[PDB]
């Protein structure tokens, strides 16, 4: 809340539209007391899904080259804005 | 003295620490705050003590007042229960 | 030459830092920076400390990006354990990710123009920080080092109102990043102070290990949020802004397109965020809900032990790496089947950037280094560990 | 609990509760410190502002030191001070006369009101320091009183520890500075141009560590004590050592004791400090003392430390720049007397 | 609540470990891939400039940036500290670990050559670990202080050293104190009696 | 190169002990006793090296237990006696070796309590 | 085991009796595992203890409230995996992973039994057996605990 | 047994180094003394580093000797410059601590710890 | 054609498909002198082979990247150029031969 | 996806050299700080208005008390096996009641870091870190805090703690 004047002011000088995105929060922000949650939670057996147990200790290991894994592929320039 | 007496004795030179000062000691103990409570009666065998709350209060722990001679007392909340 | 040691209390860089300098003249000979003066003893502590109560050691590493590094112990020791965070918890963890680039980059351009001399930027952004730091502290309780990253998910969900308020925050925010940008982008003396000073040439970038926007400004293709995908942002779109001429500029440019990049990746975030739980529930990794510790027996059993001895993860080891603002953030936790780890090495995105501290400052005088430590993004909690 | 429960130290302790008086000034900084860092409680008494008095809160350890304002005109203040401790140490002592406070008050009626109470406190110890040469009729206005208090000490509470210093050299002191100063004003006036007059100067440490000592020493008790220092030096000679070491010029014009005593006069009018007065004036020049028979640093135990080593420290800040950097080997050589 | 895998690597890089065995056999002791999908190369410590120039400069394996170099210390093996470099692969967006041993005593030797990266790590180590690098341009002490003595990382060392600071009033500097702590670190003997079936 | 010495490695000097912390110190090496309170052996089977227990005192102030020996809360743990006599003679402490206590094979039968 | 609960139902309880002024037994938490009974009657050859009632009130303690006096009385505390049954001087003094454990021998009888001193920040909080072949194959008397 | 040499192969050979850096030392002392501003005399240091040079003076695994020699010569490096303070190197003098005393009864009779 | 190669040292090569035969061509040859079934040689010589066997069945450059599939040539080189270093540097150290000494016993394990 | 950042007729030239003689370009920025002293400073008058806070704030330590008045502590020690800063102490006995509780309760609050580790822990909601964050002291031993100096606190919060433990509870 501001003089027009002031704010017009405000938004030549800084040349952008500056009623809409406020730095200050007025009715902006949610109120406190947001009203209580309730938040949300058969063959269970652990020994099924046990992903401690799961793990194993490391595996220890005319023929071709082979590359530690295919060659990245290489990325695109981006379709909204390629250059800014 | 706190509840936990520690009282510094007369010749203690640990009692410096409180001259120009003084000495944090609650005044509400709570040896007598829970005698000043009425034992709970139920009426069965068993009852449970959730530290009055679900939740907000201590692990929930059934209590067997099965002798009158004894009033069950939840180790948590130190609450008597008259059978 | 000269001997003039910068000041490890000087105002500039982040204070704790020395610096030694020789000065031929005007122009700076040669660095040797004395970094050591916050070497708290980080990783020698972690060997004593259970894996949760060592989780804490991690938010006060680069204390600008708090739940990133937190983010990569808790990656570490989920890949250790062979166990993966619930959905709604790896959205939020890229939700907070990318609140903590905002706030870091907020932190590493207006610092770095604070040290060149504009002081209004810092001003400008700061209040748009404590706006951030709030929502840090409207879903763990803390304004910093809030912990909330934990191994096997978040700690604890988000509050009724917080998704509301990033979007509020996130709507207007892009606006303050070009205030900024026009303040110091097209300034003569911004573009002067900062346009081909210590350039790196891609292949230093690579040898000196620097990985981050050092190896991005110089044009080389790397963001480790798309190459090596962690979480859910494979399935977040955003684009990575590399550049060219690989100049302070070119790098300051970078940082805040990745402010406006990261404000389309929380976009996102809001916008998909599933309705789930926010930690794995096998109870013997992650802690058991306070109700049912508080009403059956094998849950008060579960938080009895997890917080008195720990998870106790199985022999092994890793290095873990995640694109933590500053750059690539890796903990190797060497693990032996106890609840406590062995080692941690933490590697951090700014000890291979001041080492190239020397080469990149070179034939520059004594302002272009204040420059050269502020392009770096170099917080010496990282660094000194 | 006076039994020392662990390795020497800062959080050890040695059992040895205290009330330090003049834990403001000079001397009791470094008793703080000995005491201090033998992890020994010291009650504090402060007269001071606080803000003087933090240089001290570090010479200790979480809980040693105590503090509590005191204010010599009323007791209560002297006697909760003293009221749990066991060992009461006395260095209240000033140069010049405040308005408020005589020669009377803080060497003699003082010190006794504090032994009083100190007794009634049930302390062991009431090591009281009173000046070496200082004994009645030494035709120096503070050297006598201080003598009459030593008596008023012994009556009220016997089997006291008393000791006598020597002059004291040392960082801060106003023995070693008040002849540097002279560089200040013209030339070192001397009285007879600084001969005839023999001074042995002791160092601070060595003095604290005697105090320390003897608040711990059984066979202290009742014991007076003199701690003259290890060489005795011409006066002339020592303000030339204090010149060449202080690297500005020295000349050591004459005058009679009588116009210094004049002139001082002057200085002690200054309202905040005297520079120097009739008092000091005659405490230097005619004050000269030879101990002869009495225990001593070495008795108990503090090998004094001879002028010849500890000087940089003290005068290292009075050399102008480009001779700060001169080195000890360097200063001009001094040398002892007899007489 | 296990965590999503590709098998895809595992495969791939078993093959990369195979194939730099077979490339430099005289160096490589041991080499497999962890169940984490990560590859560990462990190399005799003469083969560190061999082993890492190859990885940083061979076609099918380039390995330009060092991620990390640091020693774990088990003090049982004979070889007490285990130097370890992460490496990473920007063309092939993979990563490798060389890991090598090393005793008090004998020194293994720099890779400031290959990497300009390891010459901070490097020092690190030595001022951490006591381990010293053969012909590294400036090892000297990065974190720890500039007169310490012992090597703070080494598991024989005491957690809160030996000698800790304070301001002396009566030498006016910062003295050095033997340490006297004023709560011992309560250690805690939690590790449970009880083993996991593997 | 292969040059030949003969010593037992004392790396003292490399350590950076305080002499007294060095010398009037003993190392016990010992594989843990199991805790009566539970029956798991896991950890009685990896062999300990923990040193002399001097001064726990109390703090003035507070009334916690202070201590002035660095070396109080170490306990290395090795995998062999061999490895841990070798790791103290390497860094010039003194051993205590004390033999490791398998509890011997004691026959059990159900049956056998139902005999008369 | 397992990491979630399936039991929506109503617990037990059983009445704390005394058996002694060193053994507390809170035997709400016993196991039914019959450990105590076997030892009471077979390295103490007191059998005071026993089973009494079927079902899911199967009660192991004395039928009568008579005292379980007899040396080697304590080692029922330390075999009885469950915390029923605990000491009663070591009541709430301490927990078991900050106390230090330092390995020694008893000097109250001539046996010479090996026994574990329990430490907290310089206290003895409480003294275990720790196995003899042997002297002392895993218990003490109740003098030197 | 046969172990690599880390920079010299035989004692003797190594404590050339060991003489290279005593000398360095010696030449440096009188330095820092006025550099630092320290307050102790050439002499006194000196002594100091006789000391330390003579603590070591008993190993004869040429492999030790030549690594405290490096430790040896980065102590230089530091003190050379004056990327040590006063207070560091003062710190070779144990100023504040109070020496321990050694004999028994001198022992016995403070301290429960030997 | 191509006005600058993304990264910000490596410089527009022309004749990329010249440099190239040239650094791989001299590379198929250090490989000669080393031993016959010596890895390294086995196959480093099957991969610049597929590399010259492209440069020269295909002279656009932008498509002879695809299938090279590197960066931008001028980096395809730099690493022709540097294979080519380790090609002499591996004929000197030669990785080839016997492994130089087995772990000592239980230098790894990790359980310890 | 990547995005480069930094990647001549008379009309483009005098356009630049306008651009560089009359600066019209450091302008922009001039009346860019100029429209913000006309704003409303976001400076909240501090000791008055004192800025927002959530109720899972973490600050000074409080030991909770049933309602009837029975302390809630029940000696765990669940609450310094956790503490990593290492901070607690809270050595117990049984209280003459026959009941559990302390007799030492302990935190440094010099080596706290807030974490609230130890609330979370708790089982029966008895230690607590409350909202306060106006607790500087002028001396170190004001922070060393007993069980009387976070008894009496929790004495003194409770109706301001157990608001925003009703209000989180569901969350945690
Ligand atoms: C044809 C008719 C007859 C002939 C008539 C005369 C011939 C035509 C004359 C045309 C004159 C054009 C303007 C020339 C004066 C302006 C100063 C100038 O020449 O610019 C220098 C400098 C340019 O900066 P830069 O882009 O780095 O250029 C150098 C590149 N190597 O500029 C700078 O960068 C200086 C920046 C310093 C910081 C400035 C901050 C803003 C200041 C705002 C001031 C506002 C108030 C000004 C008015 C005050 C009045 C009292
Ligand atoms: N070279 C020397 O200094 C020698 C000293 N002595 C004796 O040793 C004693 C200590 O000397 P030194 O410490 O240098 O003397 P100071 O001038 O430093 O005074 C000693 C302390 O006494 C306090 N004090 C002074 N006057 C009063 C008063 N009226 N009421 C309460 N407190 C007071 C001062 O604190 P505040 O600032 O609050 O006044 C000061 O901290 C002296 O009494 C002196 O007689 C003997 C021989 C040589
Ligand atoms: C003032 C600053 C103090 C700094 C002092 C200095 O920097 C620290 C230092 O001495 S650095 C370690 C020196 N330590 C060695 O250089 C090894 C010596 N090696 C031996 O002593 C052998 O036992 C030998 C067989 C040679 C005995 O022969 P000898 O008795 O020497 O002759
Ligand atoms: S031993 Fe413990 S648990 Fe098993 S029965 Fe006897 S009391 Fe119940
Ligand atoms: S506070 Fe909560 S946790 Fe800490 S002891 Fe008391 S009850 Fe157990
Ligand atoms: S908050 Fe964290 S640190 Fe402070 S006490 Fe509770 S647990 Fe220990
Ligand atoms: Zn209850």
């Amino acid at each position: 809340s501001a003089t027009r004047v002031i704010q017009k002011l405000r938004n030549w000088a800084s040349g952008q539209d500056l009623q809409a995105k406020l730095q200050l929060r007025y009715q902006e922000i949610a109120k406190r007391t947001q009203p209580p949650p309730k938040l949300p939670v058969s063959n269970n057996y652990y020994c099924t899904r046990d992903g401690r147990r799961e793990v194993v200790p490391p595996s220890i290991i005319e023929k071709k080259a082979v590359t530690p894994a295919p060659p990245m592929k290489r990325w695109e320039l981006s379709k909204d804005q390629p250059y800014l | 003295i706190t509840h936990t007496g520690q009282v510094y004795d007369e010749k203690d030179y640990r009692r410096v620490r409180f001259v120009d000062r003084q000495k944090e000691v609650n005044e509400n103990f709570a040896i007598d705050l829970i005698a000043q409570q009425p034992v709970n009666e139920v009426e069965h065998r068993i009852i449970a003590c959730d530290g009055g709350g679900g939740a907000l209060g201590h692990p929930k722990v059934y209590i067997n007042l099965d002798k009158e001679t004894k009033t069950g007392t939840c180790g948590y909340c130190g609450l008597q229960f008259k059978q | 030459n000269m001997t003039l040691n910068f000041g490890p209390q000087h105002p500039a860089a982040h204070g704790v830092l020395r610096l030694v300098l020789e000065l031929s003249g005007e122009m700076v000979r040669k660095c040797d920076p004395h970094i050591g003066l916050l070497h708290r003893g980080t990783e020698k502590l972690i060997e004593y400390k259970t894996y949760l109560q060592a989780l804490p050691y991690f938010d006060r590493l680069d204390y600008v990006s708090m739940m990133c590094n937190e983010q990569a112990y808790s990656i570490a020791v989920e890949k250790l354990l062979n166990i993966q965070p619930p959905p709604r918890a790896q959205w939020i963890r890229v939700l907070f990710g990318e609140i903590t680039r905002i706030l870091n980059h907020i932190m590493a351009v207006t610092t770095h123009a604070l040290d060149i001399g504009a002081m209004t930027p810092f001003f400008w952004m700061f209040e748009e920080r404590e706006k951030m730091f709030e929502f840090y502290e409207r879903v763990s309780g803390a304004r910093m080092h809030a912990a909330y990253i934990r191994p096997g998910g978040v700690h604890q969900d988000l509050p009724l109102g917080l998704l509301d308020d990033i979007y509020e925050f996130s709507k207007n925010f892009s606006l303050r990043i070009d205030e900024v940008e026009e303040m110091l982008t097209n300034n003569r003396i911004w573009r002067n102070r900062t346009v081909d000073i210590g350039v790196v040439t891609a292949e230093d970038a690579l040898n000196y290990g620097f990985s981050g926007v050092m190896l991005r400004g110089s044009g080389i293709q790397w963001d480790l949020r798309k190459t090596q995908p962690y979480d859910v942002y494979d399935q977040v779109e955003f684009d990575v802004p590399i550049g060219s001429r690989g100049d302070c500029y070119d790098r300051y440019l970078c940082r805040v397109e990745e402010m406006r990049q990261s404000l389309r990746i929380i976009e996102q975030c809001l916008n998909k965020m599933p309705p789930g739980e926010i930690k794995v529930d096998d109870a013997k990794v992650s802690p058991p809900k306070r109700a049912e510790m508080k009403t059956s027996m094998e849950s008060l059993i579960h938080h009895f032990k997890l917080y008195t001895e720990g998870y106790q993860v199985p022999p092994g080891a890793t290095y873990t790496a995640i694109e933590a603002p500053k750059g690539e953030f890796g903990v190797y936790l060497v693990s032996d089947g106890s609840s406590r780890p062995y080692r941690c090495k933490i590697k951090a995105p700014g000890f291979a950037h001041l080492a190239g501290l020397d080469k990149m400052s070179k034939g520059h005088m004594l302002a272009d280094v204040v420059a050269i430590i502020g392009t770096q993004d170099i917080v010496f909690g990282e660094i000194d560990r | 609990a006076v039994i020392p429960h662990g390795k020497g130290g800062r959080s050890s302790v040695s059992g040895v509760v205290a009330t330090v008086f003049g834990a403001t000034g000079f001397l009791g900084r470094y008793v703080v410190n000995h005491l201090g860092r033998m992890g020994s409680q010291v009650i504090i008494p402060y007269r001071c502002d606080v803000y003087d008095i933090m240089h001290l809160r570090l010479m200790g350890d979480l809980g040693q030191l105590t503090f509590l304002e005191w204010d010599a005109r009323d007791k209560d203040s002297i006697r909760k001070a003293v009221q749990h401790s066991n060992v009461v140490i006395n260095l209240i002592g000033r140069e010049w006369e405040t308005r408020n406070f005589d020669f009377e008050d803080v060497f003699v009626n003082i010190p006794r009101a504090i032994a009083q109470a100190s007794k009634e406190a049930g302390v062991e110890r009431f090591i009281h320091v009173s000046h070496l040469n200082a004994s009645m009729k030494s035709s120096s206005k503070s050297l006598r009183s201080k003598a009459v208090g030593e008596k008023e000490v012994r009556s009220v509470f016997p089997e006291a520890i008393i000791i006598r210093p020597s002059d004291i050299f040392g960082r801060e002191d106003r023995f070693l500075n008040h002849f540097a100063n002279y560089r200040w004003f013209l030339a070192v006036p001397l009285v007879s141009l600084g001969f005839k007059t023999v001074k042995q100067p002791v160092y601070v440490a060595d003095v604290s560590k005697g105090i320390v000592n003897a608040t711990k020493d059984p066979d202290a008790v009742g014991k007076t004590f003199a701690f003259t220092g290890p060489n005795r030096y011409l006066l002339f000679h020592l303000v030339k050592y204090i010149f060449g070491m202080t690297h500005r010029t020295f000349i050591p014009y004459p005058l009679p004791l009588f116009v210094y005593s004049w002139i001082g006069k002057l200085f002690g009018l200054s309202p905040f400090e005297p520079w120097t007065t009739k008092d000091k004036v005659e405490r230097i020049h005619i004050s000269d003392v030879m101990p002869t028979d009495l225990p001593g640093l070495e008795d108990l135990g503090v090998q004094p430390t001879p002028l010849e080593l500890k000087s940089i420290e003290v005068l290292r800040r009075h050399r102008t720049y480009r001779w700060l950097s001169s080195e000890i080997e360097e200063t001009k050589p001094a040398k002892t007397v007899n007489y | 609540t296990v965590r999503p895998r590709s098998d895809v690597t595992h495969k791939q890089l078993s093959a990369f470990g195979e194939y730099v065995a077979e490339i430099l056999p005289k160096y490589v002791q041991q080499v497999q891939v962890s169940c984490l999908d990560e590859l560990e190369i462990c190399i005799h410590p003469d083969g560190v400039i061999p082993t890492l120039t190859f990885l940083r400069d061979h076609t099918n394996a380039q390995f330009k940036s060092l991620a990390d170099l640091t020693a774990v210390d088990v003090p049982t093996r004979q070889n007490r500290f285990e130097i370890v470099y992460n490496l990473l692969s920007l063309r092939f967006n993979s990563r490798i670990r060389v890991k090598t041993y090393a005793d008090e005593l004998t020194p293994i030797d720099s890779i400031v050559s290959v990497h300009i990266a390891a010459n901070w790590y490097e020092r690190e180590v030595w001022d951490m670990f006591g381990v010293f690098f053969f012909n590294h341009p400036d090892l000297r002490r990065i974190l720890t202080d500039y007169g310490f003595e012992g090597h703070p990382f080494r598991k024989d060392f005491p957690l809160t050293g030996y000698v800790e600071l304070r301001y002396d009033d009566e030498v006016k500097r910062v003295v050095a104190e033997p340490v006297e702590l004023a709560q011992e670190f309560r250690k805690f003997d939690l590790n449970s009696p009880w083993e996991a079936f593997p | 190169q292969l040059i030949t010495v003969d010593e037992k490695l004392d790396i003292t000097t490399l350590t950076g002990v305080p002499e007294e912390h060095i010398k009037t110190r003993k190392v016990r090496i010992f594989v843990p006793a199991r805790n009566n309170m539970q029956s798991g052996v896991n950890n009685t089977k990896k062999w300990k090296m923990e040193f002399d227990t001097r001064e726990r005192w109390e703090n003035p102030l507070m009334g916690w237990a202070s201590t002035a020996d660095p070396l109080s809360n170490m306990v290395l743990t090795f995998s062999a006696k061999e490895d841990a006599i070798a790791f103290a003679e390497k860094n010039g402490w003194s051993y205590d070796v004390e033999e490791k206590k398998v509890p011997k094979p004691k026959s059990k039968s159900y049956g056998a309590n139902f005999s008369w | 085991g397992s990491d979630r609960s399936r039991f929506l139902e109503g617990k037990r309880a059983v009445e704390d009796k005394n058996i002694g002024p060193l053994v507390k037994t809170i035997m709400t938490r016993c196991i039914q595992c019959t450990r105590c009974i076997r030892f009471a009657s077979e390295i103490a050859g007191v059998d005071d203890l026993g089973t009494t009632g079927r079902g899911n009130d199967m009660q192991v303690g004395t039928y009568i409230e008579k005292m379980f006096m007899s040396e080697l009385s304590g080692n029922v505390i330390d075999i009885c995996p469950v915390g029923a049954l605990t000491s009663k001087p070591y009541a709430f003094t301490a927990r078991p992973w900050e106390t230090r454990k330092t390995e020694s021998i008893d000097v109250m009888d001539a046996v010479g039994s090996n026994i574990v001193v329990s430490t907290r920040t310089g206290e003895v909080m409480r003294i275990l057996p720790r196995m003899h072949e042997d002297i002392n194959e895993e218990w003490i008397s109740d003098k030197t605990r | 047994t046969s172990v690599k040499p880390i920079f010299s192969r035989d004692l003797n050979e190594a404590k050339r180094r060991v003489r290279e850096l005593y000398r360095a030392w010696y030449r440096e002392v009188p330095n820092t003394v006025h550099l630092m501003q320290l307050d102790i005399t050439v002499k006194q240091g000196r002594d100091k580093v006789r000391e330390m040079f003579m603590k070591n003076a008993h190993v004869t695994d040429p492999r030790v000797v030549d690594l405290l020699v490096i430790k040896g010569k980065m102590e230089l490096q530091e003190t050379i410059k004056v990327w040590k303070q006063r207070t560091h190197v003062m710190r070779f003098f144990h100023e504040t601590e109070t020496p321990r005393p050694k004999d028994f009864l001198s022992k016995f009779y403070m301290g429960h710890d030997p | 054609l191509k006005k600058t190669t993304g990264l910000v040292g490596l410089a527009v090569c022309d004749t990329p498909h010249e440099r190239l035969t040239i650094l791989y061509t001299k590379t198929l040859d250090i490989l000669k002198h080393f031993p016959k079934h010596a890895a390294y040689r086995k196959y480093t010589e099957q991969i610049t082979n597929e590399k010259l066997d492209m440069v020269k069945a295909e002279p656009d450059v932008k498509k002879l990247e695809a299938l090279l599939q590197g960066g931008e040539v001028e980096e395809v080189i730099l690493q022709a150029e540097k294979e080519l270093s380790l090609a002499r540097k591996m004929l000197k150290w030669k990785p080839w031969e016997p492994l130089v000494e087995e772990p000592p016993a239980n230098q790894w394990k990790w359980p310890i | 996806t990547y995005k480069y950042v930094n990647k001549v007729d008379m009309k483009s030239a005098t356009d630049n050299a306008a651009r560089i003689l009359m600066w019209t370009e450091l302008i922009r920025g001039l009346g860019m700080t100029l429209s913000y002293l006309f704003r409303e400073p976001a400076t909240i008058n501090y000791p008055f208005e004192k800025g927002p806070l959530s109720p899972r704030f973490r600050g000074e330590h409080a030991l909770r008390r049933y309602p009837s008045g029975e302390e809630r502590c029940i000696a765990c020690k669940l609450c310094e096996a956790i503490c990593p800063a290492q901070a607690i102490t809270i050595e117990a006995e049984p209280r003459a009641d026959g009941s559990r509780r302390t007799t030492r309760y302990d935190i440094d609050m010099t080596k706290c870091i807030y974490c609230g580790f130890c609330q979370e822990a708790c089982p029966v909601d008895a230690i607590v870190e409350g909202p306060n964050f106006e607790f500087s002291t002028e001396t170190h031993e004001e922070l060393l805090y007993n069980k009387e100096k976070l008894l009496n606190n929790g004495d003194k919060w409770e109706a301001e703690i157990a608001a925003n433990i009703q209000a989180d509870y569901l969350y945690r």
